[PDB]
C-alpha cells in the first residue's frame, strides 16, 4: 500500500540522464564479481569464455526515502528508470547478458541511497598465449573493465574486501589447462577523451600431437622389415 | 483449525458419511488427505482430493470401497464409505498439505466402530 | 509401492540422554521425509518437514538429518513429556508411513 | 456490446495495479507452483557437454488483487496481458544459451480464475550444462541436472513447490525422445536451499538419467580387435620353415591394429585421464607385439 | 498482409521460414523412406474458443508438385485434422506430412562394389596350387587388411550417426567371409602333411561352397532390405 | 608398384574432383572424363594381371 | 557516449565491430602485398550539406603500432579524402587503407625446401 507511494515520491522530479552529484566530487562505485564457470580455452583462436555475476554499488542522494520500511527489493522492471552506470569490458570480443525467462537483473535500494545493481553476463576475452615456457608455462588471461563515457574526474571504481570468488573448480570444463592463481590490479589509462580508471582482474593458468606422431614413425620403421627378407 | 463429526456407530453392510470442516482458509488453495489408524499400528493412507478441479486418487487396496467428495461452498470435505465389514474399526483423520508436502494440520479424529 | 522400514521397533531411554532413530527407505525418496509425533490419545503433530528443517513452535532439541535413502532423527536432552510415538512418512509419491516407534521412559 | 462488460471488468481490474510489488508484500510469502512438461529431449553433446531440452514451463501463484466477480469465471486473456501483471523471475542456474520462441505471436498463455489463481506458461528451448564422467566409456551411465530457482527474491519472499506430487511433476512425452546415442530412463526431483553472499535462495532440482548404447561400438571397434587378435594367434600353426610368410603375417596384424586404433580413438572426446576403452585397446595392441617377439625368439 | 472485407472476413498472411525437426530412421539407409511432419496448433486457446481446418482439402497445400530436391524426391503428402489433450485442456492441431524417398543408382556403386571385389579376390586364392603357399598366404593377409582399410575409409564419408545401420552389417559380413577363408587355408596348410587327400578334397569342395553361401546370403539380404 | 601408384593417384584425384562439385543425380561432364581415365588405367591393370 | 560543451561542440562515440571485405590479389601468393581498406561516407546528405574531415591528420588514427596479426604485419597506413558522384548527388567520403605483408620465413621451410 505505502510502498507505491514511496516509489511515486522517489520518481517525481527525478532525471535519468544525469548521474548523481554532477557538480561536486565524483561518485565512487564499488565493484564485486563472482565467477561461475570458465568456458573452453583454445590456443588457435586465442580466446576463452567466462560466465560471471557482475555486481556494483554506488551512493545516490536522490533516492533517500524516509519510512519504516528498511529495505525494498525490486524486480528488473525498475532498472530502466533510475540511473545505471555504463561499464564495458575492454577485453571483450562478444558479450551477451542472459534473459532466459525474464531480464536477469536485480535492484536493491537501501534506506539512504546506496543502490545495488547486479546482472549476469557471459564474456569472450582475448588471452595473450605464450608457449615457450613449457613445461613451466603459466598463461595469464586478462579481464579488464572500465567506464566508457566518464573521465577519472567523474567516476572512480574500487574493490571491496574480497570482491572475487570462485566455486566448483572441478567442473570448469577446461581440459588442457588448470586453474592455479588469481590477482587484481587497478590502473589509469589515457585515451582520446581523457583519463579512465581501468579496473583489471586477471587470473593465471598452467598447462598439464605427441600421441599422433608415434603411429607414423612406427609404420616408417616397420616398413623396413622388408629389407632383411631374402630376395 | 479443523473439525470432524462425532463418534459413529454402525452395523456392518451399511455406509457412514464423515465430514472435515476447514475454518480459517479456503480449501481451494491446497489439497485434502484422509488417513486411518488401527489400534496400536502405523498410519495408513486412504485418498487425496483436489477441491480446485475435483480430481481424486485412492490407495489401490481401498479402491472402490471409499469415495471422497467436497463441498467448496460450505468449505467441507466429505468421506463416504461403502458397505463396510467388521474389520475396519479404527480412527480416521483429515489433513492439509504443508510446505514440503508434509501433512501439518490434523483433526482430532473420529472413531468408527462396527458393532451389532 | 514405496515401503518405509523404521528401526528400532521400540526403545526406552532414561531422562536427559541422547536418542537416535532411523528410517530406511527401500525405494528413492529425495528428501521429503517428515517426522510426526503422536502423544497418547491425541492428534499427530508435525516436527520435521523435509530434512533438518524444524516446523515452527518446535523446541531446539529436535534435529534431523537426511540423505538420498537414509534418514535419521536426533533428539537432544529427552524430557518427561517427549515420550510418545514417532512416525516417519515420505511424500515423494503417493504418501505412505512407517510402522511406528514407541518411546517409553525408564 | 457483449464485449463491453468484459472490457469494463478488465479495465477496473487493472485500475491502479503496481507490477513492481509482488502479491502480499507485507503479508505471507508468495508461493509459486512449478510444473514441467518436456515435449522433446534434444541431442546430448559430448564435445561441448551441453544438452538441449524443450519444456512447457508452467507456473501458478495466488495473487489477491486480481480477483473479480463476473459471468465467465475463467478469463483466457491474450499474450500481451502477461507483461502488465507481476510475473516471477525464474532463471536457470546452469543454462548457457536458452531461447524463448517468438514464432507467430509470443508463446505465453495467461489464465485468471475467479478466486485469483493465475496460470502462466512458456515454450522455452533450454540449453543446459551437465558435467560428465567418461571413466566408464563407452559403458557410462551419467546423469545430467537442471536447476532453476528464483532470482532477486530471497527465501523469505518466494518459495517454489512442485504443482503435483513430485514423482509425477516432470513428465516426458511418449515419442518425444529425438535422441540417438543414449537412452532415457526416468526423472528425479529434489527441493533444496542454496546459501550465497546475498542471501538464502530456494532452488528446485531435476535429474535426467542417461545410459549410453553399446551396440554400435560392438560392431565398430571391439569385434575387429577380437578378430585381429584371433588372426594374430594363427601364426603358430604355420610352418616354421616358411620364414618370410610368418614375418609378413606378424607385421600385418600390427598394421591392422594401428589402423583400427587410429580409426577408433578419433571419435573419443578429449579428456585428461584415460578412458575405459583405452585399456582394452592397449592390451589388444600389446598381445600382437607379444606374438611378434615370440616369433622372433623362435 | 492484412486484407479486410465487407462482411468482416480478415485475411492474415505471413511469410515464414521454419527449420523443423523430423525423426529420421536410417536403419534401412541408404534405401529408406522418411516421413517428416509439421504440426500446427494453437497455444493460448482451447478447443472451446478456436477451431482449425484446411480451406479446401484439395488445394490446402500448393507448390509441392514443383519442388525439387537435390537428393530426395516427393512421393505423397497428406492432410490431417486432430485434437490433442494436454494437462490443461484440449488443443486443436493440424498436420502436414509427406514421405521422402532417396535416389538409388548413385550410392550403390560408390559403396557396395569394393567389398564384393575384395571377397571375389579372396576367392581367387583357392585355385592356386598348395605348393606355392607363400603366395596364397600373402593374398589372404592382404585381403583382410585391404578390407579393414576400406571399411575405415568408408566410415568417414558417410554421415556420422552413432547407431547401427545396414551397410555396417554388410561390411562386417564380408569381413567375416574373408577371415573364414584365411582360417580355412591355415587349417588346410597344417593338416596336409599328414594326409594329402583330405586337402585335395577340401579345396574342390570349398571352391564351390564359398560362392554358394555368399550368393545365398546376398539374396537374403537384398530380399529383406529392398 | 607402377600400377599401385597410378591407382592411388587416380583415386585421390577423383575424391577431391567430385568433392569440389555438388552431389547431383545426373553425371557431370567431368565424371565421364574421370571414368575414362579410370577405365583405361584399370584396363591396363587387368591386361598386366592376365599377362 | 554523448559529450556536450560550453560552445556547443557535441562529441559522439561508438564501439563497433566491422567484418569488412577487401579484395585480395593472390597471383603473387605467397610473396604478395595486400591493400585492404575501409571506406566511410555519408548517406542521406549531399556534399552541399555535410563535410567530413580527419581531425588531427597526424593523429587521426591511433593504436596501429600495437596491432600484431599472427600471419601478416602492418607496414604502412595512409589517409584519403574524396568526393564521390552517384546518380543522386555528390557524396563525401573518407578512406583508411593499410598495406599487409606476409611472413615468408614461415612458408619457406614448410613448402619450398622439399
Ligand atoms: C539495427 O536493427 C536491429 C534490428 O532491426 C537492432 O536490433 C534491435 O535493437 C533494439 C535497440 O536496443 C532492441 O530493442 C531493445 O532490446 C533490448 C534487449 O533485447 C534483448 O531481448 C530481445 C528481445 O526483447 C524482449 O522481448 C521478447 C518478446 O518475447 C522476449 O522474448 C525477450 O525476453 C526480451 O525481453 C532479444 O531479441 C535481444 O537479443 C539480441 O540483442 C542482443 C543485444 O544487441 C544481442 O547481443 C543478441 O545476440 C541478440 O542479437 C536481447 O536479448 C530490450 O531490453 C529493450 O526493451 C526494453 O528497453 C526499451 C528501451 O529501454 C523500452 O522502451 C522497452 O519497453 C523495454 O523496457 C522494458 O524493460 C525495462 C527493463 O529492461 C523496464 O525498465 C521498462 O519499464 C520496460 O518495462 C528493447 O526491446 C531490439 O531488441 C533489437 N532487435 C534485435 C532482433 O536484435 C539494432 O539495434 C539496430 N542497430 C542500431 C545501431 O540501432
Ligand atoms: C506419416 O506419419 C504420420 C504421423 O506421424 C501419419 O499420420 C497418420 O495417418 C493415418 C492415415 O493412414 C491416420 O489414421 C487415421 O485414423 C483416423 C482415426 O479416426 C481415421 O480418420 C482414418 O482411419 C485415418 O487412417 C493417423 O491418424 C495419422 N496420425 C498418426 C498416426 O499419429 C501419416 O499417415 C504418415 N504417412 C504420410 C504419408 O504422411
Ligand atoms: C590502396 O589503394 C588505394 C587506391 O588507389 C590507394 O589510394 C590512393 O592513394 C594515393 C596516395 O596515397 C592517392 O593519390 C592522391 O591523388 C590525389 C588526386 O588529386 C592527389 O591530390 C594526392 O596528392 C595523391 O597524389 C590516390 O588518389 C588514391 N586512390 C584512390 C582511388 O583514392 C592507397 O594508397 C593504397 N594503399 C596504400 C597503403 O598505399
Ligand atoms: C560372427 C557372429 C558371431 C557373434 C555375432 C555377434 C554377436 C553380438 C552382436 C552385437 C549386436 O549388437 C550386433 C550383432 C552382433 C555383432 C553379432 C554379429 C554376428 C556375430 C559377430
Ligand atoms: C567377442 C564376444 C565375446 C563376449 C561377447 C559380448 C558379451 C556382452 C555383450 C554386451 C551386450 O550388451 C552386447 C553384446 C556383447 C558386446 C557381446 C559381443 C560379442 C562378444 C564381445
Ligand atoms: C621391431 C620388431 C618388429 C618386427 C620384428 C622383426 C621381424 C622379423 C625379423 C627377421 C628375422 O630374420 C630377424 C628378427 C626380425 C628382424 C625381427 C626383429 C624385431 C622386429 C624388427
Ligand atoms: C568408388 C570407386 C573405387 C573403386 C571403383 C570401382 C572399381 C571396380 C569397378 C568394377 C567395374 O566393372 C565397374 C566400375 C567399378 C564399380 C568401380 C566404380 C568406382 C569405384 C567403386
Ligand atoms: C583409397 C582406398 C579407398 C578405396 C580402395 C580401393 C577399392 C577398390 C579397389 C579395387 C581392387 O581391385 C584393388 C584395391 C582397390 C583399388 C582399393 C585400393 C584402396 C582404396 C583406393
Ligand atoms: C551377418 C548376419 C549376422 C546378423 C544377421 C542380420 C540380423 C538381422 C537382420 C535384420 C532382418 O530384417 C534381415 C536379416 C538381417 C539383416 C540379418 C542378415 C544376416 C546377418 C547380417
Ligand atoms: C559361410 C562360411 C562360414 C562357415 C564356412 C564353412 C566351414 C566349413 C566348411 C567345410 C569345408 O569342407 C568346406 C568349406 C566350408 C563349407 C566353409 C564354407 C564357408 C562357410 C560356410
Ligand atoms: C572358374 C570356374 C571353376 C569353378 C566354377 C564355379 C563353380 C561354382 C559356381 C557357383 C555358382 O552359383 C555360380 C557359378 C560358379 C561361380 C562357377 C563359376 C565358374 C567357375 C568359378
Ligand atoms: C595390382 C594388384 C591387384 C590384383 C593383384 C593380382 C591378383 C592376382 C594375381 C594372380 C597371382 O597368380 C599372381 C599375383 C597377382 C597377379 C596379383 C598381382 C598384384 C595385383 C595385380
Ligand atoms: C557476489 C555477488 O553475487 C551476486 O551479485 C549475486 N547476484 C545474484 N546472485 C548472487 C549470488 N550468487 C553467487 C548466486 O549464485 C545467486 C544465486 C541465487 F539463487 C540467486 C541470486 C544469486
Amino acid at each position: 500500500g505505502d510502498v507505491t507511494v514511496i516509489l511515486n515520491n522517489l520518481l517525481e522530479g527525478y532525471d535519468n540522464k544525469l548521474r548523481p552529484d554532477i557538480g561536486v566530487k565524483p561518485t565512487l562505485i564499488h565493484t564485486d564479481m563472482y565467477v561461475n564457470s570458465i568456458g573452453p580455452v583454445n590456443a588457435i583462436n586465442m580466446e576463452y569464455t567466462i560466465d560471471i555475476f557482475f555486481a556494483q554499488t554506488w551512493y545516490d542522494r536522490r533516492l533517500k526515502f524516509n519510512s519504516t520500511i528498511k529495505v525494498l527489493r525490486l524486480n528488473s522492471n525498475m532498472v530502466g528508470k533510475i540511473w545505471i552506470p555504463d561499464t564495458f569490458f575492454r577485453n571483450s570480443k562478444k558479450a551477451d547478458a542472459h534473459w532466459i525467462t525474464t531480464p536477469n537483473r536485480m535492484l536493491r535500494i537501501w534506506n539512504d541511497g546506496r543502490v545495488l545493481y547486479t546482472l549476469r553476463l557471459t564474456i569472450d576475452a582475448e588471452c595473450q598465449l605464450q608457449l615457450h615456457n613449457f613445461p613451466m608455462d603459466e598463461h595469464s588471461c586478462p579481464l579488464e573493465f572500465s567506464s566508457y563515457g566518464y573521465p577519472r574526474e567523474e567516476i572512480v571504481y574500487q574493490w571491496k574486501r574480497s570482491s572475487v570468488e570462485v566455486g566448483d573448480t572441478r567442473s570448469w570444463r577446461l581440459y588442457q589447462f588448470s586453474f592455479v592463481g588469481l590477482r587484481n590490479t587497478t590502473e589509469v589509462v589515457k585515451t582520446t577523451s581523457g583519463d579512465y580508471v581501468v579496473m583489471s582482474v586477471y587470473f593465471d593458468l598452467s598447462r598439464r600431437t605427441i600421441q599422433t606422431y608415434i603411429p607414423c614413425t612406427l609404420i616408417v620403421v616397420l616398413s623396413w622389415v622388408s629389407f632383411w627378407i631374402n630376395k | 483449525q479443523l473439525q470432524q463429526s462425532g463418534a459413529e456407530l454402525v452395523k456392518p453392510g451399511a455406509s457412514v458419511k464423515l465430514s472435515c470442516t476447514a475454518s480459517g482458509f479456503n480449501i481451494k488453495d491446497t489439497y485434502m488427505y484422509w488417513v486411518k489408524q488401527r489400534p496400536e499400528q502405523g498410519l495408513e493412507w486412504i485418498g487425496r482430493i483436489d477441491p480446485a478441479n475435483g480430481d481424486t486418487k485412492y490407495d489401490p487396496k481401498f479402491q472402490g470401497k471409499a469415495t471422497i467428495t467436497t463441498d467448496t461452498f460450505s468449505n467441507t470435505a466429505y468421506l463416504q464409505l461403502s458397505s463396510l465389514t467388521s474389520e475396519d474399526t479404527a480412527v480416521y483423520y483429515c489433513a492439509r498439505k504443508g510446505l514440503r508436502w508434509a501433512m501439518d494440520y490434523w483433526g482430532q479424529g473420529t472413531s468408527v466402530t462396527v458393532s451389532t | 509401492n514405496i515401503v518405509m522400514t523404521q528401526s528400532p521397533k521400540s526403545m526406552s531411554m532414561s531422562v536427559g540422554e541422547r536418542v537416535t532413530l532411523s528410517c530406511k527407505a527401500s525405494e528413492y525418496v529425495g528428501t521429503y521425509v517428515s517426522w510426526y509425533q503422536q502423544k497418547p490419545e491425541q492428534s499427530p503433530k508435525l516436527l520435521i518437514y523435509g530434512a533438518s528443517n524444524r516446523y515452527t513452535g518446535v523446541p531446539d532439541r529436535f534435529t534431523g538429518s537426511g540423505s538420498a535413502t537414509d534418514f535419521t532423527l536426533t533428539i537432544g536432552s529427552v524430557q518427561a513429556e517427549d515420550l510418545a510415538d514417532y512416525h516417519c512418512g515420505q511424500s515423494y509419491s503417493y504418501p505412505t508411513f512407517g510402522a511406528g516407534t514407541k518411546l517409553e521412559l525408564k | 456490446d457483449n464485449t463491453t462488460v468484459f472490457t469494463r471488468i478488465l479495465d477496473r481490474l487493472l485500475d491502479g495495479y503496481d507490477n513492481r510489488l509482488r502479491p502480499g508484500l507485507g503479508e505471507r510469502v508468495t508461493e509459486v507452483k512449478t510444473d514441467i512438461f518436456v515435449t522433446s529431449f534434444g541431442p546430448v553433446s559430448d564435445h561441448d557437454m551441453e544438452y538441449t531440452i524443450d519444456v512447457f514451463f508452467r507456473q501458478s501463484w495466488k495473487d489477491e488483487r486480481l480477483k473479480f466477480k463476473g459471468p465467465m469465471t475463467v478469463l483466457r486473456l491474450n499474450n500481451l496481458m502477461a507483461s502488465k501483471i507481476w510475473t516471477p523471475d525464474t532463471f536457470f542456474h546452469n543454462g548457457k544459451k536458452s531461447v524463448a520462441h517468438n514464432m507467430t505471436m509470443p508463446n505465453k498463455l495467461l489464465r485468471i480464475t475467479e478466486d485469483g489463481t493465475l496460470l502462466y506458461t512458456m515454450r522455452l528451448t533450454v540449453r543446459a550444462e551437465c558435467p560428465m564422467h567418461l571413466e566408464d566409456f563407452p559403458m557410462d551411465a551419467h546423469a545430467c541436472p537442471l536447476k532453476f530457482g528464483s532470482y532477486a527474491y530471497t527465501r523469505a519472499e518466494v518459495v517454489y513447490e512442485w504443482t503435483r506430487e513430485p514423482a509425477r511433476s516432470v513428465v516426458v512425452a511418449e515419442d518425444g525422445s529425438r535422441l540417438n546415442q543414449y537412452d532415457l530412463l526416468g526423472q528425479t526431483v529434489d527441493s533444496g536451499i542454496v546459501q550465497s553472499s546475498t542471501g538464502e535462495y530456494v532452488v528446485m532440482t531435476t535429474h535426467f538419467h542417461l545410459k549410453r548404447k553399446i551396440g554400435y561400438f560392438v560392431i565398430q571397434t571391439y569385434l575387429p580387435c577380437i578378430m585381429t587378435v584371433i588372426l594374430s594367434q594363427v601364426s603358430f600353426w604355420l610352418n616354421r620353415e616358411s620364414v618370410p610368410a610368418r614375418t609378413v603375417f606378424g607385421v600385418t596384424t600390427v598394421l591392422t591394429m594401428t589402423t583400427l586404433s587410429i580409426s577408433a580413438r578419433n571419435s573419443l572426446p578429449k579428456v585428461a585421464y584415460a578412458t575405459a576403452m583405452d585399456w582394452f585397446i592397449a592390451v589388444c595392441y600389446a598381445f600382437v607385439f607379444s606374438a611378434l617377439i615370440e616369433f622372433a625368439t623362435v | 498482409m492484412i486484407r479486410l472485407h465487407p462482411d468482416g472476413t480478415v485475411l492474415y498472411g505471413l511469410r515464414i521460414t521454419t527449420t523443423a525437426a523430423c525423426m529420421m530412421d536410417l536403419r534401412r539407409y541408404p534405401l529408406d523412406e522418411q516421413n517428416c511432419t509439421l504440426e500446427i496448433e494453437s497455444y493460448g486457446y482451447t478447443t472451446d474458443d478456436i477451431e482449425f481446418y484446411w480451406r479446401g482439402d484439395d488445394n490446402a497445400v500448393t507448390g509441392v508438385t514443383k519442388i525439387e530436391l537435390p537428393q530426395f524426391s516427393i512421393v505423397d503428402y497428406k492432410l490431417i485434422t486432430k485434437k490433442v489433450v494436454f494437462s490443461t485442456g484440449s488443443y486443436p492441431r493440424l498436420s502436414l506430412s509427406f514421405k521422402l524417398k532417396r535416389n538409388i543408382g548413385y550410392f550403390i556403386l560408390q559403396t557396395y562394389m569394393p567389398s564384393i571385389l575384395i571377397t571375389i579376390l579372396s576367392w581367387v586364392s583357392f585355385w592356386i596350387n598348395y605348393d606355392a603357399s607363400a603366395a596364397r598366404v600373402a593374398l589372404g593377409i592382404t585381403t583382410v587388411l585391404t578390407m579393414t582399410t576400406i571399411n575405415t575409409h568408408l566410415r568417414e564419408t558417410l554421415p556420422k550417426i552413432p547407431y547401427v545401420k545396414a551397410i555396417d552389417m554388410y561390411l562386417m559380413g564380408c569381413f567375416v567371409f574373408v577371415f573364414m577363408a584365411l582360417l580355412e587355408y591355415a587349417l588346410v596348410n597344417y593338416i596336409f602333411f599328414s594326409q594329402p587327400a583330405r586337402a585335395a578334397a577340401i579345396d574342390r569342395w570349398s571352391r564351390i561352397f564359398f560362392p554358394v553361401v555368399f550368393s545365398f546370403f546376398n539374396i537374403v539380404y537384398w530380399l529383406y532390405y529392398v
